[PDB]
DNA sequence: CGTAGCTGAGGCCTCACGATGGACTTTTTGAAT
DNA sequence: CACCATCGTGAGGCCTCAGCTACG
């Protein structure tokens, strides 16, 4: 069973805000102007919160996590007003 | 023989198929061909090009494409789904279970690592000064232990006499250093191979190994062989089974040989090493230092397996691995060893 | 002598939680991980991956804090990499991390760990310290629990040595825990396959459901003849004419199937091989061309029994009688269920039935192999020749079977066509979950070795080929995936548009997604799972520790 | 009952941008640079998102609720690195 | 009067467009009840 | 389709606040 997460972030250097969406790419999809939405099982987001707890500096930077919801029941949770929205999707990538 | 293998260096380079021959680029302007008549695994090194077109020409023919980092780290091979392997893999799993497949290849690895380590004693013994030559009682004595591993009844017993003469053979390892004792630099002739290294020597001794066997293991790979499964050593574990066997013939000439060059080349000192209750370790600086010195080894040319055209090591180890896989499946009997 | 190598304290620990899962993890490599695997990992990594201070091998007075200590005695047999080291001057303790809470257990260190920390206390004994005592740091709540070496502890250290040095030296793999609640979460419980070795070798239960996989994901299919995946990173941008067609997470991606002329840049190879994500190269009609192999599985036990147990006639003999049996059940079961007749032709002709329930009967009574393929030969043809009786209740426009065209190199009906491609493309499938088990995926019982088709690839889809790849190529037809328009022709034969690979590739990705009830366990699993299951049945059953294959017919 | 929405917007007019930090500091409380917290029983979401339907403008902008709970057991599903997280309490 | 409202100056957030480069390291550890 | 993908410096676009004018 795998949840969605919905990762925002303030980062105040930019090095670390290169190294933070090198990392965040690598887990989930952008949604926001600095808001990612991730589909991830157990084992990834220990992954995630692993790697976003070297990456930022905890004294001045703010890194949000959360947990919407077992991500097959997320679309009740999330209301968007501008863009639409839609959650990751787990198939395999054909083209 | 049929062909050699390709090593395409450039990181530059692209590569394309024109008909039956394979043609590297370097800037849009040619460097070298190949052919596919005398070709063999095409390495490449990191950021080089393969063109998908020649990349299923190499599998239609069922050749090892293998991928190596820039520096030459090993990456991955590219093996094609045909018969061309599985064949030599089923030879070497029906015959390993017989006696003297085993037993007749474990003599002729065993004969040929003492004959090695005999011919280093008289290459590279620094007794200098007053003792130019080796005592000829130990060669001699090292020749009748040759005799005896090339007529010892079972395994057990060439194991046994093995270990006897490499050890006899490290009683003298430290006097082939630069001229002396090599106080800051201790050799124990007895604390051999335990897991940790208690000496600097034997640390550099260890760490050779380590990687002197995962260049056989991948040389092992390119060719269709299954390296875990050999006919002297025990398979399981996650040994290694038959890098660990074939290796034996070319410890010294690539483990003791490169300790002996980075030793009396001075690249190795006292101040490299730190010691903890019973631990010898590199430093990282001396770790990587020794690793571009074990590079420097590999890249040595010797000429003679059988044919004498001067290969560089890390071919002449796929150039054994071939003449292996040929013995199995009845071509060339007896496996024609590589000695110096 | 070299029968067994120094134990690592490791599997000491983990000998004292469970036989087999030491015999699999030590004597077979054969590890995986799970939430907690990666969470102890991403404890230990951030501190005591990195060294301190050395074991001073001159102690008089000065506090000892060395991390990451590698010690070994070759009297004792065993080796370690304490974590850490506490000493004042010449009476030193070893300390382990762990992850989670402190248990809730007398003495709050379970059996295991204990002994554990007794061993490296030996360790430490052996090289000239006083320890009499170590601890277990709880990373989370770093709540400092002593366990003090008792003697009977070291009793049960002992023992534990000498027992797995026996075991391994047997050659036979303990038999799972039985119905442990240990199990659920071993991180191997994929690989011990305890419930289901359970019921097979008839210490009969019923098996618990499945404990359910956890960290793989998808494959990545390159269809389009002129892409071009480059590395962005982490995540694997496909850009075709030089525009992000789509991205995909290594991270989340399981394979990487190349199809026709479609590049991949070295740097993607590298990091694909970096995890190794198996990568296949296929011809533009899915003639299976070459994959990526590393230096071999570790486990090699694996691979002995089934080259030896390949070499001998009656084992080859039953396993192939399984097979084909199993392939014509099934063909049977389909013509059945997915028979679509007007009037008098709405439901099967039992005369067929009749046929082919005594062609499976005449081939489970086989005498060997050559009357075993003309069995499977006369079969396949009576069901191919029936096979158009159930598409779309009838031929369509085009949509055209001949029974005679089967088997042979280009396809010269559309219908022909997308049934070679589904089987191209399930032999990838079954190949890549044979070599992810360990086994050698082309030296096969049945089948005889030939380019582009692994012989034990093609044996083991037998019974897989009418559940999945016709279901997928009679699904695809019937709901309106494929129609005539979708091909175009060819001097060979018939091919596919890429609107059409696509949609049928998605169909096939469906299928394999689907999921369906095991008839032997009762749970509900994944085609694709159920591959992998399948697959670490038959190391079992050639291990010899269950008494035959469960072949899934349906 | 009430639970805890948080709010995150891109507004691309200045105006507009003033015009939602007013409305947003009438419903919930500042948590990041572009994100707020609101803990609102029914009657209240229905009136912010009748706000933000005639704040924003629906060809650009875009501004995303999340309903995380029910406002009593939403600290197990939200978790800070940088500074610290404390729900909005109802006294 | 006071609070609604508009202007600047700085701080976050991302992208197209450039130049460097050229990681990879022994064996162990790592959960679960 | 020429080494290729991590590093990183500019120019613009979001996001907020302090300080002003009107004002009623
Ligand atoms: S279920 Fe897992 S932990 Fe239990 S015996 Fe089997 S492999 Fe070991
Ligand atoms: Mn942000
Ligand atoms: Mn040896
Ligand atoms: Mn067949
Ligand atoms: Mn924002």
């Amino acid at each position: 069973m795998e949840h969605l997460y919905i990762v925002s972030y303030d980062i105040r250097n930019q090095r670390r805000w290169r190294r933070l969406f090198k990392t965040m790419h690598g887990f989930g999809c952008w949604l926001q102007l600095s808001v990612f939405q991730c589909r991830l099982d157990r084992i990834r987001i220990i992954k995630m919160e692993a790697a976003i707890n070297e990456i930022v500096n905890h004294a001045e930077d703010h890194v949000l996590i959360l947990d919407l919801g077992p991500a097959e029941n997320v679309k009740p949770k999330v209301s968007s007003i501008g863009k639409t929205f839609d959650p990751i999707l787990r198939q395999a990538v054909i083209v | 023989g049929r062909g050699l293998p390709l090593y395409v260096q450039s990181p530059k380079a692209y590569v394309r198929k024109d008909g039956d021959c394979l043609v590297i680029e370097e800037e849009r302007v040619r460097v070298a061909e190949a052919r596919l008549g005398e070709t063999s695994q095409v390495a490449l090194f990191g950021n080089a090009t393969l063109t998908t077109a020649a990349l299923h020409e190499c599998l239609r023919r069922e050749i090892p494409v293998t991928w190596l980092s820039y520096g030459g780290w090993f990456m991955g091979h590219t093996v094609s789904t045909g018969h061309r392997n599985v064949e030599t893999r089923t030879y070497q799993y029906q015959r390993s279970f017989d006696p003297e497949t085993c037993l007749n290849l474990a003599r002729r690895w065993i004969v040929a690592k003492i004959a090695n380590c005999r011919t280093l004693l008289r290459r590279n013994w620094r007794g200098e000064g007053d003792e130019a030559k080796a005592p000829p009682g130990l060669l001699m004595s090292l020749q009748d232990d040759m005799r005896h591993a090339m007529r010892a009844p079972s395994l057990e017993v060439l194991l046994g006499i093995e270990g006897a003469s490499a050890g006899r053979y490290f009683q003298h390892f430290s006097r082939m250093l630069r001229g002396g004792d090599g106080e800051g630099m201790g050799f124990d002739f007895t604390t051999r191979n335990r897991r940790p290294p208690k000496d600097p020597v034997n640390a550099l001794l260890s760490f050779a190994y380590a990687m002197l066997t995962r260049e056989w293991t991948v040389a092992l790979a390119a060719v269709g062989l299954d390296p875990y499964r050999g006919f002297y050593h025990q398979p399981r574990f996650g040994r290694p089974a038959l890098a660990l066997d074939m290796m034996e013939p070319f410890r010294p000439l690539i483990a003791d040989s490169t300790v002996l060059m980075a030793i009396n080349n001075g690249e190795i000192r006292t101040g490299d090493f730190v010691r903890s209750a019973g631990g010898c370790n590199l430093t990282d600086s001396a770790r990587k230092r020794f690793i571009a010195g074990f590079e420097r080894r590999m890249e040595q040319e010797v000429t003679h397996p059988i044919f004498k055209y001067t290969i560089s090591y890390r071919r002449l180890l796929e150039v054994q691995a071939r003449l292996l896989t040929r013995y199995l499946s009845g071509e060339i009997p007896a496996y024609p060893n590589f000695v110096t | 002598d070299g029968s067994i190598p120094l134990i690592p304290v490791r599997m000491l620990n983990e000998h004292v939680y469970c036989p087999r899962l030491a015999y699999l993890m030590w004597v077979q490599g054969e590890f995986s991980h799970n939430e907690f695997t990666v969470d102890g990992v991403i404890r230990h990594r951030r501190v005591d991956a990195g060294g301190g201070v050395l074991p001073s091998e001159t102690q008089e007075d000065s506090r000892i804090h060395a991390r990451s200590v590698s010690l070994s005695s070759e009297r004792l047999g065993i080796t370690a990499k304490i974590d850490l080291v506490e000493g004042e001057g010449a009476y030193v303790s070893p300390v382990d991390y762990k992850r989670g809470k402190r248990p809730h257990v007398a003495g709050g260190a379970y059996e295991p760990e204990r002994v554990q920390l007794c061993a490296q206390g030996l360790l430490l004994r052996e090289h000239g310290f006083a320890s009499d005592g170590g601890a277990l740091y709880f990373v989370a709540s770093r709540e400092r629990v002593p366990v003090a070496f008792d003697d009977e502890l070291i009793g049960r250290t002992l023992a534990a040595i000498d027992e797995m040095g026996r075991t391994a030296l047997s050659g036979t793999m303990p038999p799972p825990l039985e119905d442990s609640p240990k199990c659920p979460r071993c991180s191997l419980v994929g690989i011990c396959l305890p419930d289901e070795v359970r019921f097979l070798s008839h210490l009969s239960v019923e098996p618990r459901p499945i404990i359910p996989a956890d960290g793989r994901g998808l494959p990545l299919y390159v269809q389009s003849p002129k892409a071009y995946v480059r590395k962005d990173g982490d995540c694997l941008v496909i850009e075709e004419e030089r525009v992000r067609v789509a991205e995909a997470r290594l991270g989340e991606t399981s394979q990487v199937a190349l199809f026709g002329n479609a590049t991949l840049t070295t740097a993607a190879l590298h990091e694909c091989l970096r995890r190794e994500i198996p990568v296949t190269w296929l011809s533009y009609g899915g003639w299976f061309m070459g994959h990526t192999v590393s230096t071999g599985h570790r486990n090699v036990e694996t691979r002995t029994y089934q080259y030896q147990r390949s070499f001998d006639p009656e084992t080859c003999l039953n396993l192939a009688r399984r097979w084909i049996v199993a392939k014509i059940a099934n063909c049977r079961t389909l013509l059945r269920r997915n028979w679509r007749g007007e009037g008098d032709e709405a439901k099967a002709p039992p005369g067929l039935l009749m046929s082919l329930q005594d062609d499976m009967r005449h081939a489970m009574r086989a005498p060997s192999l050559e009357v075993l393929l003309g069995i499977e030969g006369a079969s396949a043809g009576r069901y191919f020749q029936h096979f158009s009786r159930m598409l779309r209740g009838g031929d369509g426009e085009g949509m055209g079977f001949d029974f005679t065209t089967r088997n042979r190199r280009p396809p010269k009906d559309p219908v022909n066509a997308l049934l070679s491609f589904a089987y191209a493309m399930l032999t990838r499938e079954w190949t890549v979950a044979l070599a992810a088990v360990g086994l050698d995926p082309y030296r096969g019982f049945y089948h005889q070795p030939r380019f582009g088709r692994p012989a034990l690839a093609l044996d083991m889809m037998e019974p897989f080929r009418p559940l999945i790849a016709d279901s997928t190529v009679l699904m695809a037809i019937n709901n309106g995936e494929i129609r005539t328009g979708d091909f175009v022709r060819s001097a060979g034969g018939c091919n596919l548009t890429d609107s059409a690979r696509k949609r049928f590739i998605a169909g096939f990705e469906r299928r394999m997604e689907q999921e369906v009830t095991h008839p032997i366990f009762k749970y509900t699993i994944s085609y694709r799972r159920l591959l992998e299951v399948q697959a670490r049945l038959l190391t079992r059953y050639l291990s010899g520790e269950i008494p035959a294959y469960p072949n899934f017919v349906t």
